[PDB]
């Protein structure tokens, strides 16, 4: 499954 | 001037890789408008990441060493450490991450943040994304303050850090206590680091309470775990509670942490 970064 | 005293390369995040013309330290060169800057402080007006970054200025939290104003932005030169790859690169290329070796970074983790409200900053966005490992020297230091704040004991109705691991209480009553929402989001680091990715994604899965494990975790870590991850902020752990705990006992050191995970 998609793991990703995420904006603050 | 800051041209004249270092040499700016390229970009690495808008933060540009550079080395001091001095001495050639590496350091990382991060730009910041003005335009964007949410809280101002003094010491002279600046931004707070600024105020912040001074007041923690220990290896475990990324130094500050200049910075300058420009009419249309501020620039920090803050270290750099070589070679280095951010904690999320980390848990990306390595999967879950052996318990012992998510037991020294979760605890050099936990001094870093320590060492902040120790000094009066609420860091505001403790994620993978914002923990830099030093790989020869195993020693993890926590980065970007731009969504931190003052630390206080009263409630905090304003947020800027990172949504997926910001608490429940966050999401349905837009209030937090600086502790207790912080020792929440070391909850979804630590799940993160031995599971290899977050526990949630959603609003209703963070207001939810429930945390299903996708990997094998001992039962002592999934208890610390699900401890940090207690709704009710009253029901968390302290930082003490937490070092305490029996999942957290005989760490390794840095170092011996770089020789067996790292080298
Ligand atoms: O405080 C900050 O925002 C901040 C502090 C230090 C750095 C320095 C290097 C670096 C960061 C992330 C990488 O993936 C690679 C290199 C960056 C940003």
């Amino acid at each position: 499954r998609k793991r990703r970064r995420h904006p603050s | 001037p800051l041209e004249s005293q270092y040499q700016v390369g390229p970009l690495l995040g808008s933060v540009y890789s550079g080395i001091r013309v001095s001495d050639n330290l590496p350091v990382a060169i991060k730009h910041v408008e003005k335009d964007r800057i949410s809280d101002w402080g003094e010491l002279t007006r600046v931004p707070m990441e600024v105020v912040l970054l001074k007041k923690v200025s220990f290896s475990g939290v990324i130094r500050l060493l200049d910075w300058f104003e420009r009419p249309d932005s501020f620039v920090l030169i803050l270290e750099r450490p070589e070679p280095v790859q951010d904690l999320f690169d980390f848990i990306t290329e390595r999967g879950a991450l052996q318990e012992e070796l998510a037991r020294s970074f979760f605890w050099q983790v936990l001094e870093a943040v320590r060492h902040c409200h120790n000094c009066g900053v609420l860091h505001r966005d403790i994620k993978d994304e914002n923990i830099l490992i030093d790989l020869n020297r195993g020693e993890l230091k926590l980065i970007d303050f731009g969504s931190g704040a003052l630390l206080k004991d009263t409630v905090y109705t304003d947020f800027d850090g990172t949504r997926v691991y910001s608490p429940p209480e966050w999401i349905r009553y837009h209030r937090y206590h600086g502790r207790s929402a912080a020792v929440w989001s070391l909850g979804i680091l630590l799940y993160d680091m031995v599971c290899g990715d977050i526990p949630f994604e959603h609003d209703e899965e963070i207001i939810g309470g429930q945390v299903f494990f996708r990997q094998r975790v001992s039962s002592e870590c999934q208890h610390l775990i699900r401890w940090c991850l207690a709704l009710r902020p009253s029901d968390r752990p302290t930082f003490e509670e937490i070092q305490n705990h029996p999942w957290m006992q005989d760490v390794l050191l840095p170092q011996e942490t770089a020789e067996i995970h790292l080298h």
